[PDB]
């Protein structure tokens, strides 16, 4: 509709490269250096999963849709890729720590206003220093990240809100500092709930290795075009064109996978997030059925940030 | 300006003689003056790849009541081309764009405005908040407690004094001979209206301020040579402050504003290239504002280079090796014996050999 002929030819020969996914995680945020898989995790994230209606199955609407969490120092790259996020994709919304009921003046009716993160719906919603917000909307967060809906029951007011959203939060551990410690709640203080809610968690830690001080100041002192403009069509291409579906073989590989996974303590939603991520992957692709690659690609980046 | 009086300014020691001309009036405190005639000159904006990066120059100035500070607020304010001098309960960011925002009673405020305030520093945007930030902040108890920690002192946030890129700490320390000094000092200005006679007179508020509005005009442009020096001092800078635990977080901030230093200084020579000289001075003046808060031995060496798993030396290549260091071969001997004497090692009466020991 919005893309002529040669538009889709390119976008196919691009694709065709088995090394588009990495070439565009280097084209993600130029100027950040050494953070290839948080570039894959966002990429991944602007894929998404596709939409799945369970009416059929008395089911309510699951969640398809990917939320990442981000720990780290004050000062880092936070706020700029937040910036960076926030700028490039359409519908974004940044925030730093809901509906709420006005007055009409000409009826004397009480009408609803939409928050930001109601204006965001089917957008992205970026938060900065997640940690220092109350507990009274964190509280409230865990409707939006689970059921992607919002009820209010407040003054005989009674109603239920659309809230497709992905949250990208940014969090600063409560020491101020990476205390060796076992468990992340004993360096950031979060409940099991909210974490448990994430798909994806990240730290960001800075490493007290010479070598990597001098590769930032000489990347800070010197501070890809043809990339993100193209990028931006593909990206809307992509979500309004193909949609991927599972197949045996990553069935097989999946229960295997949470088998697995349970011995090392898991949560079925962590298994769902790996269907998301597969599903993501498989859109990374261009490839409308999920197959073995995306499956090992996922369990290998989960793995990777748990051993992180 | 005229260009004779740049000439005016541009006699010997002219560095020092404009950062005495800043509030000749109050002795000493020549680092403060220095910090704050680099705040008027300011650094370098630029827009590299996708961000944008700052060259204003934020300095908190905190101290026993007493220490004259407000007397530096209001003579900065009236030097300042433009200037907003505001109090706490008495607020303004908007009306000192491009220019100088003098804030006192720092501590004296609520931590709604300072909220607030996070963003102005971060980005210099509320509209547009392209200013300089000098702010004024008070010990709690109404002296400053160097047992407690600096936080605490100062009842603000890490991040709030971190986004500042210069500290100056002032205390009230009695010392007899400077008591009696600032006391004549004090005596003489009040007596004759003026102050006292330094080497050199200071240059006029007019002078002073056009010879700012032409430095702030250059735009120097930082050479790839200083690149790594800068990175070796950033990593030794970093490095001690990751050893001492009460110092400030150095982030890619600390970086940031040294950088502003240099190119400030490099606008105030007069100069489109920064030089070292530039980086030496911010160095020093960062380094001053965290501190406000035989040939025997040589032959052993010489012969030790050749221990790479042996225990035994032939005498000749250590010889030879010696001799090529810049020794004579009787000062040699009189190191092997004098090591030979510890029974370090053996020598065999052959001189050809020695086993070590």
């Amino acid at each position: 509709k919005l893309f002529s002929e040669k538009r889709v030819e390119l976008l196919k020969e691009l694709s065709r490269k088995p090394d588009i996914y990495e070439r565009l995680a280097s084209a993600l945020a130029p100027s950040i250096y050494e953070h290839e898989d948080i570039k894959k995790g966002i990429l991944l994230q602007l894929f998404g999963g596709t939409r799945k209606d369970f009416s059929h199955t008395g089911r309510g609407k699951f969640r398809a849709e990917i939320n990442i969490l981000l720990c780290g120092d004050p000062g880092t790259s936070k706020s700029q890729l937040l910036q960076y996020v926030y700028n490039l994709v359409p519908r974004g919304q940044y925030t730093s720590g809901t509906a709420y009921v006005m007055k009409d003046p000409e009826t004397r009716q009480l009408v609803l206003q939409t928050g930001a993160l109601v204006l965001s719906d089917n957008g992205i919603c970026c938060i900065d220093e997640f940690d220092k917000m109350n507990e009274s909307t964190r509280s409230v967060l865990h409707e939006v990240m689970e059921q992607q809906t919002l009820s209010i029951a407040k003054a005989g007011i009674i109603c239920q809100l659309n809230a497709r959203t992905s949250v990208l939060a940014a969090a600063n551990p409560i020491e101020s500092q990476w205390n060796p410690k076992k468990t992340t709640i004993e360096n950031i203080q979060l409940p099991h709930t909210l974490l448990s809610r994430f798909d994806l968690i990240f730290l960001m830690l800075d490493p007290q290795d010479e070598a990597y001080d001098r590769r930032l100041a000489h990347h800070l002192v010197a501070l890809e075009l043809l990339d993100m403009a193209v990028l931006k069509d593909y990206i809307a291409y992509a979500h309004s064109t193909i949609m991927p579906r599972l197949s045996e073989e990553a069935s097989q590989a999946l229960i295997e996978a949470y088998v697995d996974m349970r011995k090392i303590g898991a949560y079925p939603r962590q298994l769902e997030s790996l269907i998301r991520l597969a599903e993501a992957h498989a859109k990374v692709r261009l490839s409308n059925k999920v197959e073995a690659i995306d499956v090992e690609e996922a369990k290998r980046l989960h793995r990777e940030a748990l051993k992180q | 300006l005229t260009r004779e009086e740049l000439r005016q300014i541009a006699e010997e020691d002219f560095y020092e003689k404009l950062a005495a001309s800043i509030a000749p009036e109050i002795y000493g405190h020549e680092d403060v003056k220095k910090a704050l005639l680099l705040l008027l000159v300011g650094g370098v904006d630029q827009s590299p790849r996708g961000m944008k990066i700052r060259g204003n120059i934020n300095i908190c100035l905190m101290g026993d009541p007493g220490v004259a500070k407000s007397q530096l607020l209001s003579y900065i304010d009236r030097l300042a081309p433009r200037s907003q001098y505001t109090t706490g309960r008495g607020s303004a960011l908007v009306l000192a764009d491009q220019g100088v925002c003098c804030i006192d009673e720092f501590d004296k405020m609520a931590e709604a405005d300072r909220t607030a305030i996070h963003e102005v520093m971060e980005q210099q945007t509320i509209l547009n908040a392209r200013c300089s930030i000098l702010a004024a902040a008070n010990p709690a108890y109404g002296r400053y407690n160097p047992r407690r920690s600096l936080e605490q002192n100062i009842q603000l946030p890490a991040a709030l004094l971190s986004r500042f890129d210069l500290l100056w700490l002032i205390q009230d320390r009695p010392d007899r001979d400077n008591d009696l000094r600032l006391a004549q000092h004090i005596t003489y200005v009040h007596q004759h209206s003026r102050q006292p006679p330094s080497q050199f007179e200071p240059l006029d508020m007019k002078l002073m301020r056009r010879y700012i509005a032409m430095c702030r005009e250059k735009q120097p442009m930082v050479p790839e040579s200083l690149a790594d020096y800068i990175t070796a001092a950033y990593v030794e800078m970093r490095r001690e402050a990751w050893a001492s635990k009460d110092a400030t977080y150095t982030s890619a901030r600390t970086l940031l504003a040294i950088l502003r230093l240099s190119t400030a200084l490099a606008r105030l020579r007069m100069v489109d290239v920064v030089e070292k000289e530039d980086v030496n001075e911010a160095i020093r003046l960062m380094e001053m504002s965290k501190d406000s808060l035989r040939p025997a031995d040589v032959i052993f060496a010489t012969v030790r280079e050749l221990v790479s798993g042996g225990r035994s030396v032939r005498f000749s290549e250590a010889e030879q090796r010696c001799v090529s260091r810049g020794f004579t071969p009787a000062q040699f001997q009189a190191a092997l014996d004098e090591y030979e004497e510890l029974n370090v090692w053996q020598v065999n009466a052959s001189r050809t050999r020695i086993t070590f020991v």
